[PDB]
């Protein structure tokens, strides 16, 4: 969970989510 | 549903079972996190208050002193990543 | 005994390997393996249009280390992003 890696993973997930529905690109629903 | 779809559903339902007890119904406090880990992730538990407090801090990337669904998914990912290694 | 959540994590892992081990690097998904995993295991999350162009774009967005593969960490970022 090492803080550096949780924080990086959360940024990565937030980035991908934002692309999904704020929100470009749509192979995924 | 596929096994993976069923798995994601369990991840979601398990979070909401514990997050919805106190306070923000969509976030885990230290009490709720403790219950979830104790009852649902026993094979990964070493335990004391200090340990749960440290885990909470580590997971709390948005620095709001709770664990939200995203932070929880990142935590599960880290456990799975450990298991995959 | 393993909890439902512990078993769900096991399925996260096993489903990855089910596809990553088909071709090439046994521990990473190439574009074909990723398309198969999504098509076969995540139908409820698929859009109206599962054309090649949409998929190529998805691949690039998941491949954060730019090695033309989706590794286990990258796959977990994906699952975390779609879960709820
Ligand atoms: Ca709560
Ligand atoms: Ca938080
Ligand atoms: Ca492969
Ligand atoms: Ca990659």
């Amino acid at each position: 969970d090492a803080t550096e890696t949780a924080d990086a993973m959360n940024r990565e997930v937030s980035s991908l989510k934002n692309k999904l529905r704020r929100g470009d690109l749509p192979f995924v629903v | 549903a596929s096994p993976l779809e069923k798995a994601l559903d369990v991840m979601v339902s398990t979070f909401h079972k514990y997050s919805g007890k106190e306070g923000d119904k969509f976030k885990l406090n230290k009490s709720e996190l403790k219950e979830l880990l104790t009852r649902e992730l026993p094979s990964f538990l070493g335990t004391d208050e200090a340990a749960f407090q440290k885990l909470m801090s580590n997971l709390d990337s948005n620095r709001d002193n709770e664990v939200d669904f995203q932070e929880y998914c990142v935590f599960l990912s880290s456990i799975a990543m450990m298991s995959n290694e």
